């Protein structure tokens, strides 16, 4: 039957509702006007309950206005609510209908991409709809202007043209913008291992160059650690790249211990008993990061199960690794060194003993030979990681802390080691402890600074100072920065060159005291 | 709409009577009253297509923005300098007067005419005059009208004292008999705890002048009707004052020292040492 007396109900629901007028209101009109009817009561059901709103808004508004407070503060408070609104009420497939309607969403989208709020509101649209054809589209035309990794790796094409422009900004990035240009990529290449497989292959043809293919290398490592993170095992793809084929015994058992993330006697045994042969393998194929990762948490956490009879072996290996010179007569290793070998595994078994044994004050007894030992620079990483996870449990700063002064001696004897000690103490910066109060947490607080102060005098004065300033700008209080600025400007002495000066003057705007800051900020301005 | 110079429903007929172009007309209304930034503009046809009409985010930022609005009456109350306060609460009270007949601008106006001690009288009048101002109306506003004059004082306690002596002779004629209790267990000040004199405290607040109101005309009834009554509310209406702490009479009044004495004694219902 006709559909009138439904259809012309549905539409007076509409009108005669508290406050409809300003709309949908069309369409409904156009279909009861079609309908017949009543148009007339109509117009007079969309007025009557015209309860004028809007023109209590202007008048609210514009009071506010007269208020003198911040319209920005208006303009924050609307758009929070409408994008909220919006990010409930979002229907996914209302946006694939406006995408079925026409392709490109008109001038409205254009418009709101203007405003860096509605940016943020699309990419969290689209960043969780991989299929969902306008969030798609919008999410990769914004990269035109994050690259969605589903459209990223949909074909090689993509991949490929995304890839190079990704790593030609790492490459550009140096050795601090990398965190934020490696993502993006790692992410985008740790989504399949095929996408996956071209790109360490690809990286590894690169890597061969010897205009800075050290540095693709690098970088290629670094995704395979972000393909461990989500937990995919590239062991084979470092095997049959790299020379583990040239030795099958070597390949086999590294594969094995790279795939569980674990050392086990047998392999460590096979690459024993090869490094004991009078062919040793290449000392480049045991030289994996996470590998010898694998070597400090098996001999520097409490534990792990470990036996005397390959206590020695795993010790010899990672001498072996860290300690010999093979010479590459085109790819041919017809020297090798062994000679500083022996002394190598004699300092790491004796730090070792100290570090499973659950050391304080026997430290600060045998600290003569630590200091003596930890020039071995693979020892220095021993002792880091051993006090990392000595000092990293909850609560180890009320009991002895020796342990921080040993960075001292790694990071100014070992120059490559700056960027982990740093990197260590901004987890010790942030030590937060209900049992040690607020007192002592800046004293410990306060201690790390003064070691990162040493740690700038040693040249890493770039990142130390960023993050300085990153964290003043967030949960370190003036207090520390002041102290900070007290132990500096104790101890550095003039010429400041700018590049440093440029993230340490315009974060001491803050206080003027520690007098040596006033002459800091005169020399430094002038 | 039209005191501060903007359009009303009859405008708005206008423009659309004797029109030839209605259509547009409605859509140039539209846009004379609508809410004046420039993102809106493009952003109401957008968010009207979501079956969201452009009076529902008004609506929100309409709740909002009042709620703002009061909070910066009392702060403006409480903040600023002095006469720069004082200067934006008047001036603001008489763009917000023209809305107090509206259902938006009441309660704010009654809070900037509770925060400013002196008015022009015009609007405390309008005030009494009008029923739903009288109710709606915050304290210190009734408390100007009542301290400039004495008429709606009178035409309200009026009321609330033939109201006390209904307590008083309901009470003393009640027909219960027992060992339990009488009717003169409560203390003056549980019979204080009554919302007839609190509310009289509140009429009051801390003015003198609203206390010698109240003084006088108990003193007119009980020079009349010979009766106990009125003297027990004067009673209850001091130490009612004393139980907000009001210093403006306690201190000042000699009589509050000698009435809290007595509130004790009559608690332990003699005059000990």
């Amino acid at each position: 039957g006709e559909d009138d007396a439904e259809v012309q109900q549905e539409c007076l629901h509409k009108f005669s509702t508290r406050d409809y007028i300003m709309e949908s209101i069309f369409n409904t009109l156009k279909r009861y006007f079609q309908a017949g009817g009543s148009p007339e009561n109509v117009i007079q059901l969309l007025s009557e309950n015209y309860t004028a709103v809007a023109q209590t808004v202007n008048l609210l508004a514009e009071w506010l206005i007269q208020t003198g407070v911040e319209p920005v503060q208006v303009q924050e408070t609307v758009e929070n609510h409408l994008k909220s609104l919006l990010i409930k009420h979002f229907d996914p497939r209302k946006a694939d209908s406006i995408f079925t309607e026409e392709g490109e969403t008109p001038a409205w989208l254009e418009q709101m991409i203007a405003h860096t709020t509605w940016r943020d509101l699309f990419y969290k649209l689209a960043e969780a709809h991989p299929d969902c054809l306008m969030l798609n589209f919008t999410v990769k035309l914004i990269s035109d202007a994050i690259t969605s990794v589903s459209t990223a790796c949909q074909q090689l094409e993509v991949f490929s043209r995304v890839l190079r422009t990704s790593l030609a900004t790492i490459l550009d990035g140096g050795e601090e913008n990398l965190e934020k240009n490696l993502p993006e990529f790692a992410k985008m290449v740790c989504h399949g291992e095929h996408t996956y497989l071209f790109a360490q292959a690809m990286m590894s043809v690169l890597a061969q160059e010897e205009q800075g293919g050290s540095a693709v290398r690098r970088i290629a490592q670094e995704v395979q650690r972000f393909a461990q993170e989500k937990g995919h095992d590239a062991s084979q793809i470092t095997l049959a790249l790299g020379t583990a084929a040239s030795y099958p015994r070597a390949c086999q058992a590294l594969g094995a211990m790279l795939s569980k993330g674990a050392l086990n006697p047998a392999d460590i045994t096979v690459l024993f008993k090869m490094f004991t042969s009078m062919d040793p393998p290449p000392v480049e194929l045991i030289r994996v990061p996470a590998f010898l990762d694998l070597f400090m948490q098996s001999l520097f956490k409490p534990g792990a199960r470990i036996n005397q009879d390959h206590k020695h072996k795993y010790i010899h290996i990672l001498a072996y690794a860290a300690s010999v010179v093979e010479t590459w007569k085109k790819n041919k290793r017809v020297s090798i060194n062994k000679d500083e070998l022996k002394s190598t595994s004699k300092a790491v078994e004796t730090v070792h003993n100290l570090c499973c044994n659950e050391n304080a004050s026997e430290l600060v007894a045998e600290l003569s030979t630590l200091y003596q030992c930890i020039r071995f620079p693979v020892v220095a990483m021993g002792v880091l990681k051993w006090v990392d996870w000595t000092v990293s449990e909850p609560r180890y700063f009320q009991l002895q802390p020796v342990h921080l002064a040993l960075l001292d001696e790694i990071s100014t004897c070992h120059q490559l080691l700056h960027p982990q000690v740093l990197q260590l103490l901004v987890k010790l910066f942030e030590t937060e402890h209900s049992q040690l109060d607020v007192m002592e947490q800046l004293e410990l607080k306060k201690t790390l600074l003064d070691r990162m102060v040493h740690l700038l005098s040693r040249g890493y004065v770039l990142p130390v100072v960023s993050y300085i300033r990153k964290c003043l700008e967030k949960d370190t209080d003036i207090s520390l920065i002041r102290y900070f600025v007290t132990e500096v400007l104790d101890v550095i002495a003039p010429p400041y060159t700018s590049d440093f000066v440029q993230l340490f003057l315009p974060i001491l705007e803050n206080d003027s005291i520690a007098d040596p800051v006033t002459e800091f900020i005169a020399h430094c301005k002038s | 709409l039209q005191d501060l110079g903007v359009a009303n429903g009859e405008d708005l007929k206008e423009t659309l009577t004797n029109c030839t172009e209605p259509l547009k007309a409605i859509e140039q209304f539209q846009t004379e009253n609508g809410v004046l930034l420039p993102s809106l503009q493009s952003a109401l046809p957008f968010l009207d297509l979501h079956g969201t009409p452009r009076l529902e985010f008004h609506q929100s930022v309409f709740d909002e923005l009042r709620d703002k609005l009061l909070e910066r009456v009392s702060a403006i109350a409480s903040e600023g300098k002095a006469e720069e306060r004082y200067k934006k609460l008047e001036d603001l009270l008489e763009k917000s007067f023209s809305l107090v007949k509206m259902p938006s601008l009441q309660p704010v106006v009654m809070c900037v005419m509770k925060h400013l001690p002196k008015v022009p009288e015009k609007k405390l009048k309008l005030v009494m005059a009008d029923k739903e101002l009288y109710r709606a109306c915050a304290v210190e506003v009734k408390r100007q009208i009542w301290q400039d004059n004495q008429a709606l004082f009178g035409d309200e306690v009026s009321p609330l004292l033939k109201q006390y002596i209904l307590e008083k002779e309901s009470a003393l004629f009640s027909t219960e008999l027992s060992v339990l209790h009488n009717f003169f267990s409560p203390s003056p000040k549980t019979r204080r705890q009554g919302e007839v004199v609190q509310r009289l405290t509140r009429m009051v607040g801390k003015n003198v002048k609203l206390y010698d109101m109240v003084l006088q005309f108990l003193r007119t009834l009980f020079l009349r009707t010979r009766n106990v009554h009125y003297c027990t509310l004067r009673a209850e209406l001091l130490m009612s004052l004393h139980d907000l702490d009001v210093g403006e009479i306690c201190t000042v009044d000699p009589c509050h020292k000698f009435t809290w004495c007595l509130d004790a004694c009559i608690r332990e219902r003699f005059v000990d040492s």
